[PDB]
RNA sequence: AAGACCAGGCU
């Protein structure tokens, strides 16, 4: 949270449709807290056998 | 015996599991609420992806 | 005191018919994003074909960029200046711009005309994906629409890209306040 | 991709990316990967048809569903970077259909475009209209509105719950507030809003309130307190006992009423509380008795709702007690709008002092304009418009972001039909004087939410109080 | 004391240092009646 | 926690006079009437009364904070006639003119029900 | 230099609702008497509660608001009683108040409506002014409601619940002749249903010698009083006023 | 280690010789109010009853400060505690201790804070000395500060949820002090670029156009009216 | 067999049925449970 | 909760109505046509019957002390 | 008692 740099907070491209682009906490911690998309899903992973 | 493991509501080791609303209601459950954290010591946590 | 009180009897308001033009005006302005558009389509052509020659002391690219953000801004200020002279003497927006009590006019031409580019970095929208800013736009596409200019205006309500071409444009200026805080209290605190 | 969305073999978990020039193709079946639902296109057509429609309407009793419709290779899951070798299409109606072509080569459509966000960011009408920071401002302002967070709270023990008196559904609501169940469990109130300088003491960012209607119940609320307290035992008679003390007869000598405690030590509900008194009397048996009471947090000023005694894990003598207060809003208040204008409340006037209609209607709060311009909340006005539409018409509008079914001349012309101005101007007339207002000032239903922070709970003064130990300066807090 | 059951609302006589279980049902959550003393509300 | 009861608004805490008449020494023959525990109900009454008389040469009013109930009004009138007798008399007119108002309404009003 | 000479006509008048017109007199008297139809005219309301037992799951001051908010029979009575803090006697006596007590329990399995049918008053004057039925609270089995309240004398600046209309319509000059209010397009603005103009002009000529002449009201009654003496009532107390100034500025006087 | 005691941030050196907690400080939200004057402040009742200003007993005061004493800590203008030449305090909260209330010259009577002190009045982040300026205390109901608007900008407020600090002089000579330097009409011109500070925002900048054109002609009631809100004014009538 | 310009009715009828089905957590149920 | 028993804005009585209003939907009358129906002319009133959540019904589901 | 973590607000 205390890193300056800014290129992990800014709102990427590939967010759209995974991640709400409005949504985000003020302050130190603007883009590192990220809220999920009404239809994102997230893998739950299986064997690749 | 080895040890107790939390339990996240409404999963498929919940007690609330598959209960319709007329159970829900009599345990003092809200339908709407969705689960998905747990109980330790009384207070409600939620793990952070 | 005594304004206030006299504000009393007039009374001040914004709505909704301050913010709605004339049909020629949205006309002229429907007419110069067009030709704005063709004029870029005509210059990416150019350098498609190899046509156009590079400025001194900057690169191809540079030159491409430049003479593309020279005619976006061009047409933004046109319609801008456009919007402006068709407001009405009765209009909130321009009563509370001449006065200077807050607004301006670049948020009245984002208001009636045209939101305009949106800039990440001091730079047109950059490729995100391999060679595209959404998977909605082709590869390779440097035109106004693909790049993240806002054809629409506020009142008329934003395209999804569009949208989010604004929410990335919006997120650099909250980025920016949040970090700028800590180096200028340092700066401020060594000075003392 | 036949046998994934055929199921057979690969599941739908499973991504499958082909890069061409790099001549490589990954698979990736690892957890952790995000991803959401696309509509397969082929050639120029969907894939969904009229069938698929139609059974899905008919979803009840007919045990087909969204897996149904996933087994029909009708929909599939696409990953991040899937999603680079992915053509979309944003609409099938309008790019789907031949025109001079952009693209003819797509691959996927998009469900809907509102699906892009959040589920704060999913209650804010006509989003698109908006200004991103407004909208941020908004989705991070929703999680403090204030409503009914859960219908069993009666049998909750939490400590800092709000409940609101009189929820209400938004007049002007977002195709998606369905699924987030937001008519069950609203947050805010319709409230009929002007955007005027009537006084000044709405101007920056403050809010006039009427109050008549406060006296009505609106925005009216109550505050819940949860006090926790253990029996407990550590040395070998060093023990907790909840007992009724005699006030000068242990060591923690101080004014307060121990009176209210009953037999068992504690206070039985519907005992008014006010600040200093005693809800719990445990007394630690001093190896005299030391006084370990609990109060209340000062000036909370309260009634006890619910007292429970049980036992805990190790099995001593457990209680927890609920005070509850009802709080009127107050001058110091934070409200605000579904678009980012949060406001304290500048001042309330009763309904003599608002300014009304011709029908004798006084809005309920007043904005300042200036807060408009600059903020460039358009959303604002369009849903003030829509709600006014919307309560005359009898139906509740439509705020989806991206329908364009939804234009403001359309609202304007079925706003004429009701016998009101287009554009949702209203003659006011002063409430002082009864004199007409020279211009005619913007009205109209919004929906307004009452936020977590009052100024009863961050009030505070300091004059020689309590002292640190160790640096001998006041306490922080 | 009177103590209502939490789970069958059957009242408990029950007095200090007693251990809690209801004494229809052994269950062990209890709830305090409503005192007798009046309280005076406004309808403000 | 800081909200003052209710009856602030119309009942007088127990000392305060109801009117209160200082002379204005910036001009002749003008006057100030406080009028404790009122509002803009009686104030515009009073001063839209007192335009009409034509001896009148200044009449206004106002509320000096609205979290505070109190009328403030200054009269100023020609120099045989005093802002006392102005106010007095417009009292006067207005309550001669809301009796005729009562007489008429309730004329009307049997006018109304029996046809 | 004196007063008005002022007309009353009177155009409907129902059991809710009268509307009314007032010419020739002043815009600021018009303005006052609109004002104290609201704030200014005395009516009955409970405002003292007492809960015995309180088993809904309502909590008790959410129950002791929406009594205070039932409107009361004021139309006889409310002449008759003192203010309480005008009244002679230390507690609640017929002349200063008026008692009414709850006593409700579900023991029927189907849910209960408490309604304003419920309230009993120890005289006939002042039930509840709905006696369909204004519902206090739904009671599931086994839940019970019993109170006493006491109703007291008050007007509109204490509480709203004093306040004895419906919302009051005013209005004046409806062709906007003396041009108090200026259309940017008067063309788009609808018609007043007072308006004397043709269906193809917008507005009436400016009239630079005018001032506002006629009143339009609509007082739409609650149910507690009469429409018909809601106006009576409150000319009387503005009246009263007055003469209370008058009287403690000739005081100030002398 | 010491040296952790010593080294950072709230470290001793920097958090508590350079900054530290003070005492008679208040803290709320701000509201506004145009009918104050921009060197006033509005103080809810409680702080002011809570806050104290110890005054010298003399011969010209000792009535009313006795008076003061008679209203206690109960009635909101009295007295809080009352310190005898000797140094011992004597309080006047708990009990009325009626022997005690006897007050001769070169007593301290901390009386609750009236109409008319002199505070410090703060926002946060400080960024200039205009972040600071000496206010004149006026007593208002609820439970907000309330201050003029023109105010804002010296503080960059908005009143948005934003809460400002008051700090409460304990001395005659700081009293002196910040009246006689950090008043806010003293304040109106800033050293760092020549400007003025304060400025008519907000509706009254917009009306202030609207008021002064050339198409605003004013009825006399209006009038008269405008020259009732005038504080200045000498009481002539302009001939329109 | 096209929806023609029906799409409005349509695309809110699947996301019901989606919603019907998954609900909102089943992020956290299905990883829990897995 | 439970139907207000004043409209906030205007103060009419709106508590009496919630059943009826019911009734009427019930009876196949739209939201308009049951408010006119009902007697609530301006959109103040309006709004309250047409806005309303009555979670006073869910309340009841569950089962109360004693 | 104190320390730690977390969440949030105003610039
Ligand atoms: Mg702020
Ligand atoms: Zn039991
Ligand atoms: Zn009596
Ligand atoms: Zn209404």
């Amino acid at each position: 949270r205390d890193g300056k740099l800014a290129k992990p907070r800014q709102l990427h491209n590939t967010l759209w449709g995974m991640v709400c682009p409005a949504e985000t906490p003020e302050g130190h911690a603007v883009g590192l807290v990220k809220n999920l998309a009404l239809m994102a899903y997230i893998s739950v992973g299986s064997q690749p056998s | 015996f080895i040890g107790k493991i939390p339990i996240m509501l409404r999963s498929t080791y919940c007690l609330l599991n598959g209960l319709t609303d007329r159970d829900l209601c009599e345990l003092n459950e809200c339908p709407l609420d969705p689960g998905g954290y747990f109980i330790i010591n009384g207070s409600e946590k939620v793990l952070i992806a | 005191t005594v304004i206030n009180n006299w504000l009393l009897i007039e009374g001040h308001t914004i709505g909704i018919g301050d913010s709605i033009a004339d049909s020629k005006t949205y006309q002229d302005i429907q007419n110069t994003i067009k030709k704005a558009k063709q004029d870029v389509i005509e210059v990416i052509e150019k350098a498609h074909n190899n046509e156009l020659e590079p400025t001194p002391g900057n690169t191809l690219r540079q030159t491409f960029e430049n003479q593309v953000n020279r005619i976006l801004n061009d047409a933004r200020d046109k319609t801008g200046s456009s919007a402006q002279k068709s407001l009405s003497e009765y209009n909130n927006f321009k009563s509370m711009v001449v006065s200077g009590a807050k607004g301006s006019k670049i948020n009245i031409s984002q208001v009636i005309a045209v939101v305009g580019q949106q800039n990440v970095e001091g730079k047109r929208i950059p490729f995100g994906f391999k060679h595209r800013t959404l998977p909605h736009f082709i590869k390779d596409d440097y035109g106004p629409e693909s790049r993240g200019f806002v054809e629409n205006s506020y009142l008329a309500g934003l395209t999804p890209t569009e949208f989010f071409f604004h929410a990335m444009g919006g997120r650099e200026g909250l980025i920016d306040t949040a970090v700028k805080t800590a180096e200028t209290g340092y700066i401020q605190r060594r000075l003392i | 991709r036949k046998l994934r969305r055929q199921m057979d073999i690969i599941v739908s978990e499973v991504s499958m990316i082909r890069d061409i020039r790099e001549r490589e193709i990954r698979i990736y079946t690892d957890a952790g990967r995000i991803c959401r639902p696309l509509l397969i296109v082929e050639k120029q057509k969907l894939l969904l048809k009229k069938r698929h429609i139609d059974q899905l309407k008919e979803r009840e009793y007919n045990n087909y569903s969204w897996q149904d419709l996933v087994a029909s290779g009708v929909v599939e899951y696409i990953d991040t970077l899937e999603e680079e070798t992915v053509m979309l299409a944003m609409t099938p109606d309008d790019l789907q259909e031949k025109e001079v072509a952009y693209c003819s080569t797509y691959t996927h459509c998009e469900i809907h475009p509102s699906m892009i966000l959040g589920v704060c960011a999913s209650i804010i009408p006509f989003p698109d209209h908006n200004q991103s920071p407004r909208n941020t401002y908004q989705s991070a302002m929703g999680k403090q509105a204030m409503g009914v967070y859960i219908t069993n709270f009666h049998v909750r023990m939490d400590t800092l719950a709000h409940v609101l008196y009189y929820p209400q559904k938004p007049l002007v609501t977002t195709r998606s507030m369905e699924y987030l169940r937001f008519r069950e469990l609203p947050a805010g109130i319709n409230s009929i809003v002007a955007i005027a300088s009537y006084t000044g003491y709405n101007q920056e960012d403050s809010v006039i309130m009427n109050r008549s209607a406060v006296d009505r119940g609106f925005f009216r609320s109550v505050f819940y307190r949860s006090y926790k307290e253990q029996e407990s035992k550590k040395g070998f008679d060093q023990e907790e006992v909840f007992e009724k003390p005699t006030r000068e007869t242990c060591q923690g000598m101080r004014h307060a009423i121990y009176d209210k405690l009953d037999d068992d030590g504690l206070i039985a509900p519907g005992v008014r509380v006010s600040g200093d008194d005693v809800i719990i009397g445990k007394t630690v048996t001093l190896p005299t008795k030391r006084d370990c009471s609990t109060f209340l947090r000062t000036s909370e000023t309260g009634i006890v709702d619910q007292v429970m005694v049980t036992l805990n894990q190790e099995g001593y003598k457990f209680c927890k007690i609920r005070v509850r207060s009802v709080r009127i809003p107050q001058i110091g208040d934070k409200f605000a709008s579904r678009h980012g204008q949060k406001g304290t409340c500048g001042i309330q006037y009763r309904q003599e002092d608002m300014p009304f209609t011709c029908e004798g209607i006084t809005p309920d709060i007043i904005i300042n304009p200036h807060a408009i311009p600059s903020r460039m909340t358009i959303g604002h006005l369009i849903e003030c418009l829509q709600g006014k539409v919307s309560a005359n018409k009898g139906e509740i509008g439509d705020a989806t972001p991206f329908n364009d079914a939804v234009n403001v001349q359309k609202i304007s012309n079925l706003l004429s039909d009701y016998g009101y101005h287009l554009r949702g101007n209203e003659v006011l007339y002063n409430g002082f004087t009864g004199r007409k207002i020279t211009s005619q000032i913007f009205i109209g239903p919004t929906y307004y939410q009452r936020l977590k922070h009052m100024v009863d709970d961050k009030i505070h003064s300091r004059a020689r109080g309590p002292i640190q130990i160790l640096n001998r300066q006041p306490m922080e807090g | 004391m009177i103590y209502i059951c939490g789970e069958c609302h059957t009242e408990n006589e029950i007095k200090s240092r007693d251990p809690i279980r209801c004494r229809e049902c052994g269950y062990r959550i209890m709830y305090k009646k409503r005192t007798k003393r009046l309280v005076v509300f406004d309808a403000r | 926690m800081n909200a003052p009861p209710a009856f602030e608004s119309f009942l007088l805490f127990e000392g305060e006079k109801k009117i209160t008449i200082n002379k204005d020494t910036k001009v002749p023959n003008a006057c100030l009437f406080t009028i404790n525990k009122e509002d803009h109900t009686l104030g515009n009454i009073i001063k839209s009364q007192l335009l009409k008389d034509p001896q009148v040469l200044f009449a206004g009013y106002k509320v000096p904070h609205p979290l505070e109930h109190k009328i403030i009004i200054r009269v100023q009138t020609t120099p045989d006639y005093s802002p006392q007798e102005a106010f007095t008399n417009a009292i006067t007119d207005l309550i001669s003119e809301l009796s005729l108002l009562e007489e008429r309404f309730r004329v009307a009003i049997k006018d109304k029900q029996e046809g | 230099p004196y007063a008005n000479q002022p007309t009353v006509r009177i155009t409907e008048l129902t059991d809710e609702n009268v509307k009314f017109i007032i010419e020739n007199t002043d815009l600021a008297v018009a303005n006052s008497i609109r004002r104290v139809f609201i704030a200014e005219v005395p009516i009955i309301a409970i405002d003292w509660v007492q809960i015995d037992a309180n088993s809904s799951v309502l909590h008790d001051e959410f129950i002791a608001h929406r009594l205070g908010l039932i409107p009361l029979i004021s139309d006889d009575i409310v002449d008759k009683l003192q203010y309480s803090r005008d009244c002679t006697c230390e507690e609640f006596c017929p002349e200063c108040s008026v008692e009414f007590t709850l006593d409700v329990r579900c023991n029927e399995d189907q849910t209960r409506h408490v309604t304003s049918r419920d309230l009993i008053s120890n005289s006939p004057r002042v039930i509840p002014v709905t006696s369909d039925d204004i519902l206090i609270v739904k009671l599931r089995k086994g839940q019970e409601l019993r109170l006493r309240a006491y109703a007291k004398k008050g007007f509109g600046k204490e509480h709203a619940k004093w306040n004895p209309t419906a919302g009051v319509a005013f209005e004046y000059d409806p062709d906007n002749a003396l041009r108090h209010t200026v259309y940017p397009k008067p063309e788009e603005w609808p018609k007043s249903e007072y308006s004397e103009l043709d269906e193809d002009e917008s507005q009436a000529p400016y009239d630079p010698n005018g001032k506002p002449e006629r009143f339009y009201y609509n007082v739409e009654s609650c149910g507690s009083l009469r429409p018909e003496t809601i106006v009576l009532s409150a000319l009387s107390g503005l009246k009263k006023k007055l003469s209370d100034l008058q009287t403690q500025l000739s005081h100030e006087i002398q | 280690s010491l040296k952790q005691r010593l080294k950072g941030k709230e470290g001793r050196v920097r958090g508590n010789l350079m900054g530290k907690r003070v005492d008679f400080s208040a803290r709320t939200v701000i509201t506004p109010d145009p009918n104050l004057s921009i060197d006033q402040v509005g103080v809810p009742r409680s702080i002011a009853a809570n806050m104290t200003f110890a005054e010298i007993v003399t011969p010209f005061n000792i009535d009313r400060l006795q008076e003061l004493v008679r209203r206690g800590n109960s009635q909101y203008p009295g007295a809080k505690y009352i310190i005898r030449d000797n140094g011992d305090r004597i309080d006047l909260r708990f009990h009325p201790k009626p022997s005690d209330l006897h007050l001769q010259t070169g007593y301290k009577v901390e009386r609750h804070m009236c109409d008319g002190d002199i505070v410090i009045f703060n926002r946060q982040p400080t960024l200039h000395k205009m972040s600071m300026m000496g206010h004149r205390v006026r007593i208002l109901p609820w439970s907000t500060f309330r201050l003029n608007l023109s105010v804002t900008t010296p503080y960059n407020a908005d009143f948005d949820g934003d809460e400002m600090n008051l700090h409460l002089p304990q001395s005659l000579e700081t009293r002196a002090e910040i009246q006689e330097l950090a008043m806010v009409p003293r304040m109106i011109v800033t050293p760092q670029s020549n400007r003025p500070v304060m400025g008519i925002v907000q509706d009254t900048l917009t009306a202030v156009r609207k008021f002064t054109k050339r198409d605003v002609f004013l009825e006399r009631g209006e009038v008269m009216n405008l020259l009732m809100f005038l504080s200045t004014w000498d009481g002539k009538v302009p001939q329109p | 067999e096209i929806t023609p310009d029906l799409w409005q009715e349509a695309c809110w009828i699947v996301i019901s049925s989606y919603f019907d089905e998954k609900g909102l957590v089943r992020q956290q149920l299905d990883s829990f449970d897995e | 909760m439970i139907i207000p028993v004043r409209c906030f804005t205007c103060g009419k009585i709106v508590g009496n109505k919630w059943e009826a209003y019911l009734g009427l939907l019930q009876a196949e009358y739209t939201e308009g046509d049951a408010l006119d129906a009902l007697g609530l002319k301006r959109y103040c009133c309006r709004r309250m019957l047409l806005a309303h959540v009555d979670l006073i019904e869910k309340l009841l589901n569950y089962a109360p002390l004693e």
